[PDB]
């Protein structure tokens, strides 16, 4: 459960991501494909190479969805209902992989926003990303 | 197994780590972000706020020891199981730390290095450090 | 998220547990102390031996709490608010241990109620026990 | 490591397992209870209901093969890493099964044996089978 202080930390830090969010999304995907190469089997028809335009456009989709989930942090299961359908029913993405992408987002944000990424904000972002990963897996059959 | 290029990139970045600070930062972040870990450190005094945890003198001094062991691991990167043999017993026999917590601390360390090094912690350097931190965690599990 | 069919499966199977629930709770604790002996470090002042009365009385507390959580399956975070406080704030129980007790409950129910424990009911009970484990850990600092 | 008494209790119960049924029951239960596992078995036809999954002829025939490998593990219970060496590569190189799924299947098997044997799957026999199923899962992880 997100605290009012978690909601404030998440809203303020993601506010600073701002117009750099598609860029942060694509760096998070690049980090995950490099460090955790088994994750690449969900994207068999993608050009997953440095500077790839297919990954730049997917990075932008992922970050828009998080901007939406920050805006609807009180009603995320509703706001993310169609993503939950796609990831659990059509793609059958194993839950371990959501932890891997969450780590890569936190690493990206830590590298880009060092003054915003305090221990309190780190703890709030970890909670938010785990709650998004919860909705996106909460379905399946 | 790590590539020569990975071993080199790992070593070049570690040379630039503050050995007095980075380990207490990493251990302080584990007690804030994953608070059940505080059950093992109840002799370190007050841990009841992020700021209490990050200013505890006992958390800073223990993070020095853990960063020292990670450093010993990087020097002996082809023989982690034998490097961490005594420490494996210490985290199992005396006080049982579930092996999933070792994985959480190594990911917290990767975040602390990213936070410190900025645009120098490039996606390839992170991939080499992830191999190292998985190495250490499997070596520490009993 | 529990389906109306999950709620029906959970309510019907736990209904058959009935007046054997304290007994099933204590067998689940005995199974967990035997198979997963690290779990015994949370109970340092308990006599944890076969036929122990301290474990019989704790088995009964655990099973009453689940009977309550089945009755309030729609508002479990509210019904389990004081248990969540005790397990996350005072006891600092590591989340891995909730999976171990959940397994031991499912094994107990499978051994006692073989005709009720179908694959559909198994899937609903696993979902319910994971949702209880979610509330009991959803706190911490 | 298992005690002589554990090895004996394990062997006595396995002798009474139906090798045509118990493995498909265990594999059918993994696809129902943990449905992302169905991504690996999309050539086995229809898996869209518990009853479809449990009547699939292809799930029954593959559960026979998995129960056979568990049986090979019980015969060679002091040398699991070498027993399961080829199979480890098969679940990693060809199609990567995360090692946490091996832990889920072994717990499903423990439930299927409990379901079959009733008050004969006593808390001590379960403790011996848990050691075996953890053995198999660590042996299978690459
Ligand atoms: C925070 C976590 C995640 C978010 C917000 C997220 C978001 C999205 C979004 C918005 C889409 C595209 C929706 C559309 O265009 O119709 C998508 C598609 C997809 N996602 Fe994710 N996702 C997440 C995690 C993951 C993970 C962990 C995996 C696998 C490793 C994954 C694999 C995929 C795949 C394979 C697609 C379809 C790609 C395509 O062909 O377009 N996602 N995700
Ligand atoms: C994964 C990397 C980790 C490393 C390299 C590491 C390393 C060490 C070292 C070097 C010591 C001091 C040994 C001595 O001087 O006798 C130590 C002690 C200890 N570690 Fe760890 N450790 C790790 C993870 C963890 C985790 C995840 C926990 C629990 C959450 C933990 C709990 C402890 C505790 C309780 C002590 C004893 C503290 C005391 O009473 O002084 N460690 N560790
Ligand atoms: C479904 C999961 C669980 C339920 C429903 C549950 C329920 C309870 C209940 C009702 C109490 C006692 C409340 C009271 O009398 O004030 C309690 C206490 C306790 N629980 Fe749990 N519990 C669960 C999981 C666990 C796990 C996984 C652990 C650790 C391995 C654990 C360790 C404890 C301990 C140490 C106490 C305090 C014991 C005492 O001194 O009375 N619990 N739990
Ligand atoms: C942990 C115990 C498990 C054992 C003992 C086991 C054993 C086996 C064996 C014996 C085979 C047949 C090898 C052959 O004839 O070439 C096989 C194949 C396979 N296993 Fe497993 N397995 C286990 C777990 C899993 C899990 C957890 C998954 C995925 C969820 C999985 C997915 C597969 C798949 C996809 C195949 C190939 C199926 C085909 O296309 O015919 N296995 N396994």
């Amino acid at each position: 459960v997100l605290s009012p202080a978690d909601k404030t930390n998440v809203k303020a830090a993601w506010g600073k991501v701002g117009a750099h969010a598609g860029e942060y999304g694509a760096e998070a995907l690049e980090r995950m494909f490099l460090s955790f190469p088994t994750t690449k089997t969900y994207f068999p028809h993608f050009d997953l190479s440095h500077g790839s335009a297919q990954v730049k456009g997917h990075g932008k989709k992922v970050a828009d969805a998080l901007t939406n989930a920050v805006a609807h942090v009180d009603d995320m299961p509703n706001a993310l209902s169609a993503l939950s359908d796609l990831h659990a029913h059509k793609l059958r993405v194993d839950p371990v992989n959501f932890k891997l992408l969450s780590h890569c987002l936190l690493v990206t944000l830590a590298a880009h926003l060092p003054a915003e990424f305090t221990p309190a904000v780190h703890a709030s972002l970890d909670k938010f990303l785990a709650s998004v990963s919860t909705v996106l897996t909460s379905k399946y059959r | 197994h790590l590539t020569p290029e990975e071993k080199s990139a790992v070593t070049a970045l570690w040379g630039k780590v503050n050995v007095d600070e980075v380990g207490g930062e990493a251990l302080g972040r584990l007690l804030v972000v994953y608070p059940w870990t505080q059950r093992f450190f109840e002799s370190f005094g007050d841990l009841s706020t992020p700021d209490a945890v990050m200013g505890n003198p006992k958390v800073k001094a223990h993070g020095k020891k853990v960063l020292g062991a990670f450093s010993d691991g990087l020097a002996h990167l082809d023989n982690l199981k034998g490097t961490f043999a005594t420490l494996s017993e210490l985290h199992c026999d005396k006080l049982h730390v579930d092996p999933e917590n070792f994985r959480l601390l190594g990911n917290v360390l990767v975040c602390v290095l990213a936070h410190h090094f900025g645009k120098e912690f490039t996606p390839p350097v992170q991939a080499a450090y992830q191999k190292v931190v998985a190495g250490v965690a499997n070596a520490l599990a009993h």
